[PDB]
RNA sequence: AAAAAAAAAA
RNA sequence: AAAAAAA
């Protein structure tokens, strides 16, 4: 009884990855979502070429991509995902042809193509959300060299253009800067570096992150923040008996001398509490506590 | 005319102006 | 006796410049490297015109260059470099024709042309390294007007596109800004503004800069840093007996172990530029030290917090 | 009760 | 080390 959005992603992952797709591992789901996003953006080998206004170097790149042999059944994507023979059929039938626009399909009145385009859009949105969460998870232990000043960190995450197009309100990168550093329309979404994105294992099943659900510290920190946010957010997690790298969520931050006195708000089971800021980046705090 | 900048190097921290420090 | 790059650079400079090429003068080697870089980039008079995607202004400039007479034999290069009558032969022989690409020559299968293309690439790399070192050496006692803020100084040196193409890791400038701002792939190299470059009188010989070599203060400082770096690097030098002008190298700094110490604003908190300096308001950032690898061992030297250009002139008064 | 949907979409 | 490749 899941929403069509997550049902589409589940069916697509099943069709493209057979039984090798594990529905409980964050890395596996993130890699599968990345591959599906690439497939639905016409960026794999053997797919159509983006030659509307491409430059000569871009022209050669697209032509080589189109001419290059497409992925074959049995390919290894990531670490534990294996492509099946049905992936070609899905890529042919469910990926809209390059340059397809929703307006044209809607005007044509074809119900099948309209439904296919809606499923494609939902899959793009879900894959972009998973991509953003994985970027936040990666940033906890390995920062990007580009982040050397507060202005540079203001635009995290640094994702591709199509990622921004699908989910403007979560993706940063160059395109977010261009949108902000330029003419703004009414349909303008403001970047939220700390939007709560449930972990992929919870995202693809419709589960909403809340208090009392078992998660890992890195999982929660990537869900509610990223590497360079303050370390006080680590107070939202509490390790379980025996640790074992698995604990439980006890709260979720709100609004997602004196300077160090600033406090964050944590929504606990009883009620909102004010927690003093630590002043140390989550990346630095995790590095220090690693040993 | 002159400048007092000291760029970050060899793990040091950048300085916008030597005198102000 | 020498690697291919150093041997080819020596051969090129000797052939082009006759006996006038002094092998023990940094300025002479810098001038010769600049001239060879101009030659191999077709930026001299009378060479091919770059018109592939040139704008009408660029087309006119290149056409005027082509129509202009090429330099005549015996012309004075810089101060103490004079062209020989046999430089035209080398320019016509060892300079790849405009638009030459390695893949095309590899498809051709001619070993001689492959060797010539590899020689051209190596010569470009060596000349660009020498150009970068001379840029720093100039910056030691002659500030660049284009630099007025830390952001501008972050991309030093400012060199042409060919220099960035040959040695991306050592050359700054507009193309370095363009590469850094855009997507950073696996082939991207971060601009190492203070990467160690042996002086030209060492680079062509291949003698790696190390402790004990007799060098002048300015040339050593250019090798390890540039004009706007900290003055503490002067501690890497020590005058020899009798003062004079040539001393000795006593240490070589290290530029590793660098991490981020920022905390962006979130959930109502306020951004912090640095966690360490925050403390309780104590903005005393003078305890930082630079690691110097000496013969006895590694030591740490407290930063002085003053520009090298300032210190060099001040201590000379 | 900002969160989710449908219109638009280097 | 090697292999790609202009404001």
């Amino acid at each position: 009884e899941l929403p069509r959005n997550l049902e589409v992603f589940n069916e697509a992952c099943g069709h493209v990855f057979g039984s090798s797709f594990n529905r409980e591992d964050n890395s596996v789901i993130s890699d599968a979502a990345a591959f599906l996003f690439k497939m639905h953006t016409h960026s794999l080998d053997g797919q159509e070429a983006k030659v509307l206004r491409a430059s000569e170097k871009k022209r050669e790149r697209e032509n080589a991509k189109k001419s290059r042999k497409a992925p074959e059944a049995g390919m290894r994507v990531g670490r534990s995902l294996i492509l099946t023979s049905r992936w070609t059929e899905y890529c042919a039938t469910c990926v809209p042809a390059l340059g397809s626009k929703m307006k044209v399909i809607k005007a044509s009145g074809d119900a099948a193509m309209i439904q296919m385009m809606k499923d494609h859009n939902s899959l793009l949105r879900v894959c972009v959300r998973i991509e953003v969460w994985k970027a936040r998870y990666v940033s906890l232990v390995a920062l990007d060299e580009r982040i050397q000043t507060l202005e540079d960190a203001q635009w995290f995450p640094y994702l591709s253009g199509d990622s921004y197009r699908a989910c403007p309100g979560l993706v940063g990168g160059y395109f977010a800067k261009k949108a902000a550093a330029g003419e703004r329309g009414k349909n303008y979404k403001k970047l939220n570096q700390t939007a709560i994105i449930p972990p992929p294992r919870f995202l693809i099943i419709g589960h909403r992150l809340q208090i009392g659900d078992q998660v890992t510290l890195r999982e929660l920190l990537a869900s509610i923040a990223w590497g360079l946010c303050d370390g006080v957010l680590a107070e939202c997690w509490s390790p379980s008996q025996g640790d074992g790298s698995i604990g439980v969520v006890v709260g979720l931050p709100l609004q997602a001398t004196n300077l160090l006195e600033e406090c964050i708000a944590i929504q606990k089971q009883d009620g909102v509490i004010k927690c003093k800021r630590s002043g140390k980046s989550l990346y630095h705090c995790l590095k220090e506590t690693a040993g | 005319g002159s400048c007092f900048l000291v760029v970050a190097s060899h793990g040091l921290s950048a300085i916008a102006d030597s005198r102000i420090e």
